[PDB]
RNA sequence: AUUAAACCUUGUACCUUUUGCAUAAUGAACUAACUAGAAAACUUCUAACUAAAAGAAUUACAGCUAGAAACCCCGAAACCAAAC
């Protein structure tokens, strides 16, 4: 068969039962909530608006992160 | 689509005319295509063979055929090659014809 | 038709006696025996309309003649194709039909030729034209679609620099042209052929006629800034001072 | 509580006297009484076409078909129409009732 | 008392008016009550009966869906064997569909397989009534009850239709070629008639849709 | 096992032939197999001859003294031929 | 599913020939059309 | 070798209420005022509902739609199968 | 037999629920809101007001406009320095 | 053919391949089942409608829409990854 809900879904599932429930809402909350860091090595584009190439018209543009790798240390 | 208006002078300006009244009272009659134009098409097949087609044709086909075969002959110089499509109602003419065609279906009243 | 009388007496049409057509389906070659055994962008895709076509739509009375020619009406009329996808920006006039085409209306085109405004005019008819943004020219043939989405009225945009001389020229008669111009102008355009020009103002409905909407306008009806209340079929207008500082601004 | 009708045969011979059937449905549903050239007479009225076609239909038995129903424009039409036998003998029955030789034999075993 | 209905869209001049005679199934020998005009250019088209038989293709193989599937050497852990579920789904033009669907009125009308009526409502729900009234008119083994509406059709009919596998009960929009060739004659209301007649007499002058018709 | 009733029912008709090949039947009289009309044969018999016969006259001839006593057998649970042999 | 009918075409062109022949539709089948 | 014994007899009912109402509502979209367009009416697979393509087109649209949904196992041999399939017809 | 019911679209305003995991994002988006408003207009019950920009919108809206939307004074101070140079 | 099973008369096994030739050469104890041509971009043909065609995104100075029409099998020496 298929599994009615996706991958990322099953550890949802998870934490909305069992002792993963039980744990406190404070706790929950701090675990839910996600934070980007702040840019360190990335600069966000200066300019909003580019000539798409292929057709030859003004396009918005998107900010690619740079890769860090942080090591357990 | 809506209908044609009412014009006091036929034909119009451009040149349309509405189908002449009373009507003819042959046995074949000939209706306007939804866009009320004469049902005349000019088609070309294999590249290198002109046809113009008639659509509408209702009533007996054959008297169509032999008044239409004896106004193409003497113009054309000899009996015009035809084929004829009776299911759909369809007369098939090599050759481009039209403006004859079209004015003689006038002169008709259709 | 004596083939009625055929049917008539034949017998009843069963499932069965469903046949396909003579040569209506080809034949096939099948492996199971030896017979298949062994072995430019930037310049505007303007599209054009004939004035015979335009006097064959108004002889059909395809548009209404009392109503003046509004390129939305042409589109509801079926008169033309424009697609989004193939990314027309403009729309223009063609001369033939000059002399077939004896008829006197107000009119508006993105692009007009000299000789046929001249014509147009010389009849007693009105010629524009209007800059619209192929982006809010797409929304102006379809205007129901963005109503279903919410949006609002949009201003009206302008034309890039290139194509602002056309525009605000007076021969070209755009909206962005000087008025003070038009009446010397259109003598000159009369004088060119030579008509005796006759002056709109003397037509009981020239101020029918003669009516244009705002640049930042897109719609003759409708303000720039407006809102539709479609499902109440009433128009809705904003009530707030700083979203007419944003029309504004 | 409704029970059906026996079920009744679709064949008609004209009558002898077809006429005095006719002229008698004629002179009840047409005031005028049969008047002149009452073969010519138009059909087009719906009021008095139901009436004679119903009551000519019940008193000789046959009735006009559906698809025959328009083509019945004139008194002549049906005039015409009535007088033509209608005869449900099937092919067999036919056969049965044709002086079979005594060579030959038919079974029926259906 | 005739009921006459007449065409309500404009016919042709140079075509006379289709005219069939109504029923109603009130009683036994209610047969005929009243005379209808019914439009030529429904009624009276011409009998071109491949695009009837295209249609049925059509009809039975939009919704055939396949899901044979075998195995082959390479998925072992069949030289030309199934393969995965297959659908033959396609669509014909609606003009070509809707000019079929004209063209079987005609048949079932010229054949006199098609019995107008003024309404289905019926004196009793018994079965047998049905099934009794169609052997006193000569009607087909198969009979085709056609109603304006799914909601308002009568509950006797229903009834009578409902214990009855030859005689079946549609509303007017689930009407559809097959069914008509399936049934032997075809039992039709004045109110399904307009119904019918306005989609089928919209056809004409069909400005191409530049949005859905929703 | 192969699928299909038309193999299956051809097979029996395979199996009918061989029987009818190993043991043919005994033989049994026209008149008691189907489709048979004395009064129909006789007519065609004498039009096929090209002979006019007496009917009554001819059944007796046919008549023979074996196929009364088999008659009055069963009816326990008419003339004979003798007369015309002779002349 | 017909073809001990196709055998029995050939065999009975064949039942008389002599040998294997007779028995092998391989060769049963090449000797009736050398026959014929 | 042929079956020495009889089928059992079958007797199929033309008239039953599958084959009965099949193809009724066919013409919703024409005769429902096109609320309802017909090709909402398939049933079947979500990834070919109203759609049809190639075999390789019909299982990369499958891989599409239920690839979030689909077993380690049987994306794994989807992916397998989808790679020889295009070399086929891609070079072939 | 009598045929089913004719299937039928639920007609009127629909409203995910915003919980739920499996409603898809784009369905709860602010240009969903503004799309069920316009097919149902007051039946949705979205608040007019909302449907204009916000006042950190209209702030955004503008700098754009300046940005990338010149006005016709600043064009035509660029025509005339364009004819002194073609000049 | 024959009255007659054999005698008399006539006739250089088969598949593939070589030259369109084998008295060459391959392959076959025999029986049963299994065992190898698959796609629509365009054209012709079949129809719908037509300066328009298509149930949204396409093409159009008779076109446009739908249908139909097509391209095998078995078999290496190898190469690489991960285990044993």
């Amino acid at each position: 068969p298929l599994h009615r809900y996706p991958v990322h879904l099953w550890q949802k599932l998870r934490l909305r039962q069992g002792i993963c429930a039980r744990l406190p809402a404070h706790f929950l909350r701090s675990l839910e909530e996600e934070r980007t860091p702040t840019p360190v090595h990335y600069k966000p584009h200066g300019t909003k608006f580019k000539i798409n190439p292929k057709n030859g018209q003004r396009e918005r543009v998107e900010d690619v992160p740079i890769p860090v790798h942080y090591p357990p240390e | 689509i809506p209908e044609p208006p009412k014009h006091k002078h036929y034909p119009t300006p451009s040149g349309w005319q509405p189908p002449r009244d009373p009507l003819p009272s042959l046995p074949y009659f000939v209706r306007r295509s939804r866009m009320h134009n004469i049902p005349v098409y000019k088609e070309i097949t294999h590249g290198n063979r002109q046809m113009t087609l008639i659509r509408k044709v209702e009533g007996d086909i054959w008297a169509l055929q032999k008044d239409v075969e004896e106004f193409l002959s003497p113009l054309l110089g000899k009996t015009p090659i035809t084929q004829v499509n009776e299911v759909t109602g369809t007369l098939r003419i090599k050759g481009y014809f039209d403006e004859q065609l079209k004015a003689w279906l006038l002169e008709k009243g259709f | 038709g004596t083939s009625l009388d055929l049917l008539r007496s034949l017998p009843r049409v069963s499932l069965a006696n469903l046949k396909p057509s003579p040569n209506s389906r080809k034949r096939e070659r099948r492996p199971r025996d030896r017979r298949r055994g062994r072995k430019h962008s930037f310049r505007h895709q303007y599209q054009p309309l004939s004035l015979r076509r335009l006097q064959y739509l108004i002889d059909l009375g395809r548009v209404d003649p009392t109503q003046p020619i509004d390129l939305t009406q042409l589109v509801n009329g079926r008169g033309v194709t424009i697609q989004p996808l193939k990314r027309d920006y403009g729309v223009q006039l063609v001369e033939e039909g000059a002399d077939t085409f004896q008829a006197k209306i107000n009119i508006e085109v993105q692009l007009a030729s000299e000789l046929a405004i001249a014509a147009i005019e010389k009849n007693g008819g009105v010629v524009t034209t209007a800059f619209y943004d192929p982006r809010s020219l797409e929304i102006l043939c379809k205007p129901i679609p963005f109503f279903l989405r919410g949006q609002p009225i949009p201003k009206r945009m302008l034309p890039p620099e290139s194509l602002v001389p056309y525009y605000t020229d007076a021969k070209n008669r755009g909206y962005l042209a000087d008025p003070a111009k038009f009446p010397e102008a259109r003598l000159e355009l009369a004088m060119k052929f030579g008509y005796v020009l006759p002056d709109i103002t003397k037509d009981e409905l020239f101020r029918m006629l003669s009516a244009r909407k705002d640049p930042r306008q897109i719609f003759f009806g409708l303000a720039p800034g407006w809102v539709v209340n479609m499902a109440d079929k009433k128009i809705l207008k904003p009530t707030d001072e700083n979203l007419l500082k944003y029309y504004s601004s | 509580v409704l029970v059906c009708p026996p079920l009744r045969s679709r064949a008609y011979t004209p009558p002898s006297d077809l006429q005095s059937r006719l002229e008698s449905h004629i002179k009840e549903v047409l005031g005028s009484s049969l008047p002149n050239n009452w073969q010519d007479i138009s059909l087009d009225d719906g009021h008095m076409k139901f009436r004679l076609l119903a009551g000519l239909a019940d008193g000789l038995g046959h009735a006009v078909p559906n698809s025959r129903l328009h083509q019945m424009c004139r008194v002549r039409d049906v005039l015409d129409f009535y007088n033509v036998p209608v005869q449900d003998k099937s092919k067999f029955d036919e056969l049965v009732a044709s002086n079979l030789p005594p060579n030959l034999k038919i079974s029926w075993s259906y | 008392d005739p009921v006459l209905r007449k065409c309500e869209l404009r016919i042709p001049v140079h075509r006379r008016p289709v005219q069939a005679w109504v029923e109603s199934l009130r009683g036994f020998e209610q047969e005929r009550i009243g005379l209808a005009e019914l439009h030529p250019d429904v009624f009276a088209t011409a009998p071109r009966l491949d695009i009837v038989h295209q249609v049925a293709i059509w009809q039975r193989n939009f919704r055939r869906i396949s899901y044979a599937n075998t195995k082959t050497r390479a998925e072992v852990s069949v030289a030309h064997g199934p393969r995965g579920p297959t659908s033959y789904y396609y669509m014909l033009p609606m003009k070509v569909r809707a000019l079929g669907l004209k063209v079987a009125l005609t048949v079932k009308l010229m054949q006199d397989d098609l019995h107008i009526v003024d309404s289905l409502e019926l004196p009793t729900a018994d079965p047998q009534y049905l099934t009794e009234l169609a052997q006193y008119r000569h009607w087909g083994s198969s009979v085709l009850l056609v109603d304006l509406t799914h909601e308002e059709m009568p509950k006797n009919v229903v009834a009578a239709t409902s214990g009855l596998n030859s005689f079946n009960l549609i509303p007017a929009v689930g009407l559809n070629v097959y069914s008509m060739l399936k049934h032997q004659t075809l039992v039709l209301t004045l109110p399904s008639v307009a119904f019918l007649e306005d989609k089928l007499l919209w056809q004409d002058s069909r400005y191409t849709p530049l949005y859905p018709f929703r | 096992v192969k699928k299909g009733f038309r193999a299956a029912f051809r097979f029996q008709k395979e199996l009918e032939r061989w029987r009818l090949l190993r043991c043919p039947p005994p033989p049994v009289r026209r008149s008691e197999k189907p489709n048979w009309d004395y009064h129909a044969e006789v007519q065609a018999f004498g039009s096929r001859l090209q002979e006019t016969f007496s009917l009554d006259l001819l059944k007796t001839a046919f008549i023979n003294s074996c196929y009364i006593k088999s008659e009055e057998a069963k009816r326990q649970s008419l003339k004979d031929n003798q007369e015309l042999f002779e002349q | 599913t017909d073809r001990y009918w196709r055998v029995q075409e050939v065999l009975k062109h064949a039942q008389h020939f002599r040998g294997r022949k007779n028995r092998c539709y391989r060769l049963a089948v090449r000797a009736v059309t050398r026959a014929f | 070798f042929v079956r020495l014994t009889l089928p059992p007899p079958k007797v199929v009912d033309r008239w039953n209420e599958k084959r009965a109402l099949f193809g009724v509502y066919d013409n919703i979209g024409i005769l429902g005022n096109f609320e309802k367009h017909p090709k909402e009416l398939i049933k079947g697979p979500v990834w070919l509902r109203g759609w049809r393509g190639n075999e390789l087109q019909r299982c990369v649209r499958k891989k599409k739609f239920v690839g979030n949904r689909m077993f380690i196992e049987d994306l794994h041999n989807l992916n397998k199968r989808i790679s020889y399939l295009y070399k086929h017809f891609n070079r072939h | 037999y009598r045929a089913p019911p004719p299937p039928r679209r639920r007609p009127g305003p629909h409203s995910p629920d915003p919980e739920n995991l499996l409603t898809p994002r784009w369905q709860l988006t602010p240009r969903y809101v503004a799309k069920q408003f316009g097919r149902h207009g007051a039946i949705s019950g979205v608040p007019p007001a909302s449907l204009w920009p916000t006042p950190e919108q209209l702030r955004e809206l503008e700098a754009e406009e300046q940005e990338w939307y010149p006005s016709l004074a600043t064009m035509q101070e660029s025509l005339r320095l364009q004819q002194q140079a073609l000049e």
